[PDB]
């Protein structure tokens, strides 16, 4: 649950320090730019 | 506009917000603008 | 030009292809210059 509840709530911040909260939309938006699609691709698609 | 980059309009984007964009280009042709206004200015006084 | 860098020419890339590329700071002197030569236009007529 903690490992959960950290995921969603702050991202990967949780492993590298203290947690530090982020809105998972934008959170997600830090992801799509992992994968090289620009974060614009999630905005614009977040209902789907 | 350098600090951003530009896709769609603000219909689709859940949480947008409202504030200005500084676009640099903008007064570096507005000081260009007013040297050329006092070019005129003076160009009308002989 | 902003969506792309440049090196080199012409000669040395194989499969290159002909195309423009379009400069945003082209039309954003250009309409620069017509409100320039409409300032000149009007100062003739007086
Ligand atoms: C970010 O900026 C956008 C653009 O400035 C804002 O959109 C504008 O929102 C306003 C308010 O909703 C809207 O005003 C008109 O809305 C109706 C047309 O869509 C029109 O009928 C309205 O006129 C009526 O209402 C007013 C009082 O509200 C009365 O005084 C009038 O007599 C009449 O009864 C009003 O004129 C703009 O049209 C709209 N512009 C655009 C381009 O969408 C966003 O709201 C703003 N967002 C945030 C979060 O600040
Ligand atoms: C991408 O654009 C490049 C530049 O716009 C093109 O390069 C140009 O290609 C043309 C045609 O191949 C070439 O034209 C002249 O080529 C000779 C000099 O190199 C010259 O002798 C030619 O004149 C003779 O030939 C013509 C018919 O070809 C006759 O009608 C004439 O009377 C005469 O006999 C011709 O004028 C340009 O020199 C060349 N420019 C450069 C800078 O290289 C690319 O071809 C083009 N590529 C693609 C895939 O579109
Ligand atoms: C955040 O949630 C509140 C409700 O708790 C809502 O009124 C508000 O519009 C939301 N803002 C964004 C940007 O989603
Ligand atoms: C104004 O015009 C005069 C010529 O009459 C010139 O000597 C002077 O340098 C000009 N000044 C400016 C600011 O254009
Ligand atoms: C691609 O292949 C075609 C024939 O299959 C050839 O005519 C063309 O020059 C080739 N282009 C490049 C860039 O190798
Ligand atoms: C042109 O000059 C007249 C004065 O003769 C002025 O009233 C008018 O605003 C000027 N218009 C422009 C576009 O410069």
């Amino acid at each position: 649950s903690a490992l959960l509840a950290g995921t969603i709530t702050s991202g990967w911040t949780f492993g590298a320090g203290a947690a530090l909260q982020i809105p998972f939309a934008m959170q997600m938006a830090y992801r799509f730019n992992g994968i090289g699609v620009t974060q614009n691709v999630l905005y614009e698609n977040q209902k789907l | 506009t350098d600090n951003t980059f530009v896709s769609g309009n603000c219909d689709v984007v859940i949480g947008i917000v409202n504030n200005t964009v500084y676009d640099p280009l903008q007064p570096e042709l507005d000081s260009f603008k007013e040297e050329l206004d006092k070019y005129f200015k003076n160009h009308t006084s002989p």
